[PDB]
RNA sequence: AAGGAAUUAUAACAAAGAAGUAACACGUAAAGUGUGUAUCAAUCGAGUUUCUGACCUAUCAGCUUUUGAUGUUAGGGUAUUGGCCUAACAUGGCUAUGACGGGUAACGGGGAAUUAGAGUUCGAUUCCGGAGAGGGAGCCUGAGAAAUAGCUACCACAUCUAAGGAAGGCAGCAGGCGCGUAAAUUACCCAAUUCUAAAGAAGAGAGGUAGUGACAAGAAAUA
RNA sequence: UUCAAAGAAUCAUUCUUUUUAAAAUCCGGAUUUGUUACUUUGAGUAAAUUAGAGUGUUCAAAGCAAACAGUUAAAGCAUUGUGUUUGAAUACUAUAGCAUGGAAUAACAAAAUUGAACAAGCU
RNA sequence: AAAAACCGUAAAUCCUAUCUUUUAAAGGAAGGAGAAGUCGUAACAAGGUUUCCGUAGGUGAACCUGCGGAAGGAUCAU
């Protein structure tokens, strides 16, 4: 007939899943959610290839049949269900709670995190709709609409986001010297301060990156995550804290040891 | 001079030339002409089956004198009458004058091969037994 | 040679000093002056240089005035609507074509006919390129003979 | 008629080192030639030369120090990526160890190993051994 | 003569009645004439005073053609690379634009078009911007790099 | 239907490979006419209903100057700058100028102040109130009524007014 | 309040106006869920669309335009743009930088072989895209089909029939005949990989496991 | 059509710093200046293949795993309980498009039967 | 609901026309191969009329002849 398509090709499955080529035909397709597949990453492989706690796709359905997995502090029993860029898991048993980060490397890691701090989780606003009676609403990378969002809210910026209630703390905005993270191509782990925004008149606006070697790197703005003022970041990163080394040094790591 | 224009800007009259003159080339000119398809009996293949039609006696090129054994057979494939060799000290006699033969070309592409006047193809198994088999001996019989 | 297999190198090469000699006497406004004179005669710019380096002191217009003399009859407004080289061609053209009417047969002619023909298409070309012709200019064989004055 | 003058300049060079001249007319000069020229004195192949100013395209005459076993252009200049020139340097100069395959480079005319070391590749101008 | 057509040439976006004639900017830079601002003529795909706004690519051409009504055709000339020979070679494409009068527009004229949307079966573009140019042979046959 | 099946500009015969994909859908006119009101559905892409007008009469027709509007009987079409055809047809489409039953807006203002929210100042037209006095005004249509279902238009004005009656010139 | 740019968001006024906002089902959590529902946004996408990029042929040089060819206007239609279709008006558009034909033993690409470097050939075939379900054409349903283990019709094949009628479409998996130089079992299973469902618990010739297998590829006896 | 010049390091050469004109901009000091080709950096691209890093599948073709400590505990770290370290890099993804540093080489644009720059005056 | 009418998609069948593609045919006329066959001796030597070109006519056949060319001539030469 043709209509959209229900199965994704284990070959053709986003590299940062890293699934096998052998170790089966099929990847799990995201279901529609809150993520971008290809940004994004289904619970199963969570469950299954990167904590280990199952390792079947029937193990991963029985887990997320007992309602003990939540996302965003809401459960889920979708196998198949995008977590993506940021997203708190608290999984209840262990009362482990883990952050989803990137490595870096493109790769999910779930970083384990503190009861505290995982109340809060980090959503960049995208657009910011007028809506009827005059109603600001910004809509996060999260697929979630804040409506009734602090009017200094620009279309970029970051906002420090409550789970518990659906309300916001504080938001960041996207300066000249902000801390950020990225979320796409080569330098996606990368963590740095912004050097400088170009602002291209009908295209991509590419920004210019400065690390804590002082390694500069492009980046399309699109896909940059504010993280942080100059100073300190509002999240955890994880071990490495987004340092992507040279290729030599991380060898030289790798020797020492 | 080169005779070849040697631009920068060049590459159009570059690229022409050579496309018309790669059909001066013979073998290319083989392998691209349509006509590889139409005029030929195994219609671009390796082998065809062929029934026998006559066997028959082909004198050799002048400076050798030998009346070589061949076998002139319609492809089944095509309706195509050929004459084939048959190799062996004896194997004329090893067919029979209508036999289901698998006939292969000779090694020379279509180019005829050696003392044979224009046979261009070398009968090769006989009532599915291998010609080679049959005139080794030890290794079979022919069935029927 | 653009057209012929002559290959002569038959050249005026002017000497290395460009800031006019010493005893040239003649101020520039009054060598200006007999130019127009001149041009006004009927003569054209190679003829006046020639005249002006043969009967007066003077070897290059160039180097007593700043300027060429093609640029000072501009200037003076006395410039031909159509440039000197071309109107000759144009003339030795329109003489070919009455010789040819006049007689038939002639073969070379014929041939150093379409040979002028297309040196004129050349240089027409080339003026119109700048501005010295007008772009509704093409030379015509029948036209021709008029074009000249 | 003349097209690149710097060709038949490196030609004319080339054929009086083969004869074994001294000196050598270089007939019309150009900037380019000149900073051919001057690479080539600063790698050793040449001896000091004399441009000569005329009131037209100058003359150069140079001096040779029976030095070069050959010099040349490589028409069409075709661009070349920095990535590309070791395989052109292998088609063309005879050792890794010596010749040089000169680029006229955004950063002014250099050869290869210049290039590598700047970064930037270029349009190939030519050669010597 | 302004309206020349059986119906109305009107300009929607105009508002006749109350309020304190309707153009755009168009963007990217590029200065709306002052024949669009001043000078009545309705356009329905002018880039400025009409209703369709210039996004995607932007290309300079040559036109080579006035014939059409409001309608120009640019030839765009480039050079193709084929790596056999590592050479290049001259290669073109005529990409119909519509105009718009308030570009007076003579062939050989160099322009620079936006894309816009599809405004008829081959005209994908308009042109923003009209560099004069002066032309000698056929705007056919000059090659303009670009 | 809305598809390909056509010259390729240079005038070379596109040799199809598909065939009519069902989202080219070409589904066939509407020719709306004068009537009592009579409306199909007709089920467009993602359930999207549009409203097929076939007959109509009572349209909201707007009066520019004064920025209101009032549903009226349309009580005759006049002029169609695509066809005459359609006009002998009596076909309402998207730029019809028609004859509003045009007692409701005179009514309206008479209403409001004297007789033939208010910035009024402007004070009508001589030929509009000429018209008016008979009864029935001109008035273009806006609305699709073959896709909205609705004869929604508004009354023809000043210059644009003008203009259709000099195209209507009777004279021979 | 954005966006480079708005006839954008939005706000007001005058008119119309769908659909909706629980006459539903569990018993759950630390008061919850399922099912449904207007608009918005996200998402899984889709359609169109810009630019650039292809093999052989000039013993294909003029093509396209009544039959929409090129454009303008107005409409109709579409989910939306658009000669996409209609009407009216222009006479355009493409072309020796190869139009238009013809051929391809042509699906495209990622790639494969072979190369020092260039290249040459191949790419039905693990992925992406296109197309098609004997041949055309037409519809219904539906968010999505111009669906083919949906339907209507004709053509071409063809099965049962008590002769009245009826159903049928392996380019799914096996399997068979034919064609052929040329290619495997009418196997076992949902365990893995996935999908669908009223979503652990059911299905899946998708998929996997064996069987045949000197296609290739690797290791390795015969001392 | 801005050529050049001078200083410091190194083993005649290499890499670096500084200035030598004109116009606009900024509180005597300090900082922008044709277009495109070309080139350099990027950005953005599916993986599978390819090159390539790691990894004794017994080797190898592979695969994307693994390694480590123990006749069963130490050690760590957690406030009796908890294995730990990790890996699945990187490059290739045109000839076009995107941004980008550019001094050379190329084009083209600017430029006199006349072309524009200022200071004054008038509208 | 059947049935009907009109546009509009429009299968299919038939008729031409054109094109493409294989394919028959008396005879004609080439080509290649073969066989120590017939007739000459054309060419290779000044090959017994130097050869060869283009063209025209001729003739069993090679070929001959005319006209103008060439040396690839048998003359680098008075
Ligand atoms: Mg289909
Ligand atoms: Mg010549
Ligand atoms: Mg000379
Ligand atoms: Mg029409
Ligand atoms: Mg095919
Ligand atoms: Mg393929
Ligand atoms: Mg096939
Ligand atoms: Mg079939
Ligand atoms: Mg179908
Ligand atoms: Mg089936
Ligand atoms: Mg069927
Ligand atoms: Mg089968
Ligand atoms: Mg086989
Ligand atoms: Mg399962
Ligand atoms: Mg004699
Ligand atoms: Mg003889
Ligand atoms: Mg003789
Ligand atoms: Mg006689
Ligand atoms: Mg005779």
């Amino acid at each position: 007939g043709k209509g959209i398509k229900k199965h994704l090709k284990r070959v053709n499955a986003p590299s940062h899943w890293m699934l096998n080529k052998m170790g089966g035909q099929y990847a799990p397709k995201t279901s529609s959610g809150p993520h971008k597949l290809l940004e994004s990453i289904p619970l199963v492989i969570l469950l299954r290839n990167r904590l280990k706690y199952a390792l079947t796709f029937d193990e991963v359905k029985m887990i997320l049949i007992q309602k003990i997995v939540k996302v965003d502090n809401k459960v889920r029993t979708d196998c198949t269900f995008p977590v993506g860029l940021m997203d708190v898991i608290h999984i209840t048993k262990s009362n482990e709670y883990f952050r989803l980060l990137y490595d870096i490397k493109g790769r999910f890691v779930p970083h384990r995190i503190t009861n505290e701090e995982s109340k809060y989780k980090l959503c960049k606003v995208k657009k910011i709709l007028l809506r009827k009676g005059r109603l600001s609403i910004a809509v996060t990378h999260d697929g979630r609409s804040i409506p009734y969002i602090h009017p200094d809210v620009k279309v970029n910026d970051t906002v420090r986001l409550d789970l518990e209630t659906g309300k916001v703390l504080e938001h960041l905005k996207f300066q000249v010297g902000s801390l950020v993270m990225v979320t796409a191509g080569h330098s996606v782990g990368r963590v740095g301060v912004i050097s400088s925004i170009d602002k291209n008149m009908g295209t991509y606006d590419i920004i210019h990156v400065k690390d804590s070697r002082n390694k500069v790197f492009a980046t399309r703005l699109s896909n940059v995550f504010v993280i942080g003022d100059n100073t300190k970041p509002y999240i955890s990163l994880p071990r490495e804290k987004g340092i992507k080394l040279d290729i030599i040094e991380e060898r030289r790591n790798r020797l020492k040891a | 001079g080169s005779g070849k224009p040697s631009g920068l800007r060049a590459a159009r009259k570059l690229r022409i030339r050579r496309r018309t003159q790669r059909w001066a080339d013979k073998s290319y000119k083989k392998s691209h002409l349509g006509t590889r398809w139409k005029s030929n009996p195994f219609r671009g293949s390796s082998h065809a089956k062929g029934i026998v039609v006559e066997k028959v006696a082909i004198e050799a090129k002048q400076p050798n004198s030998a009346y070589r054994k061949c076998v002139r057979v319609q492809l089944i494939k095509n309706g195509k009458k050929i004459t084939a060799f048959v190799p062996g000290d004896g194997c004329l006699n090893f067919i029979d004058e209508n036999d289901e033969v698998l006939v292969s070309g000779f090694g020379r592409s279509g180019h005829s091969v050696g003392d044979l006047p224009g046979v261009k193809f070398k009968v090769v198994k006989v009532a599915r037994v291998s010609l080679l088999a049959l005139f080794k001996e030890k290794k079979e019989k022919p069935r029927s | 040679r653009m057209y012929g297999k002559g290959k002569g190198i038959s050249s005026s090469t002017l000497p290395y000093k460009r800031k006019q000699p010493s005893w040239l006497k003649q101020k520039p406004s009054e060598i200006e002056d007999a130019i127009i004179k001149l041009a006004k005669k009927g003569q054209t710019p190679s003829q006046i240089g020639a005249t002006l380096r043969d009967n007066y002191g003077i070897p290059q217009v160039k180097s007593v005035t700043g300027n060429k003399i093609l640029r000072i009859l501009r200037a003076q407004g006395i410039a031909t609507t159509i440039p000197e080289d071309l109107y000759f061609l144009i003339k030795k053209a329109v003489s070919m074509r009455k010789h040819l009417e006049k007689n038939k047969k002639d073969k070379d002619c014929k041939f150093r006919l379409i040979l002028t023909e297309s040196k004129i298409h050349r240089i027409s070309r080339y003026y119109k390129r700048k501005k010295l012709l007008p772009s509704n200019w093409k030379y015509q064989s029948s036209t021709a003979s008029a074009l000249i004055a | 008629v003349r097209m690149s003058v710097l060709a038949d300049c490196l030609k004319t060079i080339n054929n009086a080192e083969k004869r074994g001249r001294r000196q050598v007319l270089i007939r019309p000069s150009s900037k380019v030639v000149i900073k051919f020229l001057q690479y080539m004195q600063k790698k050793g192949y040449i001896g000091s030369f004399e441009i000569v100013d005329d009131h037209r395209s100058g003359k150069i005459v140079v001096n040779l120090l029976g030095r070069i076993n050959k010099c040349a252009v490589i028409s069409p200049r075709y661009d070349v990526k920095l990535d590309e020139i070791e395989k052109i340097i292998t088609s063309i100069l005879p050792s890794r160890l010596f010749g040089h395959l000169i680029l006229t480079t955004p950063y002014g005319i250099m050869d290869h190993e210049e290039a590598r070391r700047k970064h930037t590749g270029g349009k190939v101008l030519g050669f010597f051994f | 003569d302004v309206q020349h057509e059986r119906a109305y040439q009107k300009q929607e976006g105009a508002s006749f009645f109350n309020s304190k004639r309707y153009w755009k900017k168009v963007g990217l830079g590029f200065a709306t004439p002052k024949e669009a601002k001043e000078g009545v003529y309705v356009d329905k795909k002018c880039p400025f005073t009409g209703n369709v706004s210039i996004r995607g690519r932007i290309l300079k051409g040559m036109v080579i053609s006035n014939k059409m009504k409001r309608t120009i055709i640019i030839r765009r000339n480039y050079l193709h690379y084929v790596k056999k020979y590592n050479r290049f070679e001259k290669r073109h494409k005529n990409i119909p634009c519509h105009c718009s009068p308030c570009f007076d527009v003579k062939e050989g004229d160099i322009v620079t078009v936006g894309q816009c949307r599809p405004l008829s079966k081959t005209v994908r573009f308009n042109v923003l911007h009209v560099e004069k140019h002066q032309i000698f042979g056929s705007a056919r046959k000059q090659f303009v790099l670009f | 239907r809305d598809g390909r099946h056509k010259l390729r500009l240079t005038g070379g015969k596109k040799k199809i490979h598909k065939k009519k994909r069902k989202y080219e859908l070409g589904r066939p006119p509407s020719n709306t006419k004068l009537g009592s009101r009579q409306v199909h559905v007709v089920r467009g892409r993602g359930r999207n209903y549009k409203y097929r007008a076939i007959k109509l009469d009572s349209g909201s027709f707007s009066w520019p100057t004064f920025g209101i509007s009032k549903n009226t009987r349309i009580i005759d079409v006049v002029y169609n700058a695509s066809n005459n055809e359609l006009v002998r047809t009596k076909t309402l489409v998207k730029n019809c100028i028609v004859v509003i039953d045009s007692h409701p807006f005179t009514t309206w203002y008479e209403n409001t102040f004297g007789t033939t929210k208010i910035g009024k100042s402007k004070n009508i037209d001589p030929l509009l109130l000429e018209q008016f006095k008979q009864g029935r005004v001109l008035a273009c249509i806006s609305s699709r009524p073959g896709q909205c279902g609705k004869a929604d238009g508004y009354i023809i004005e000043g210059d644009e007014l003008l203009f259709y009656k000099r195209k209507m010139d009777k004279r021979n």
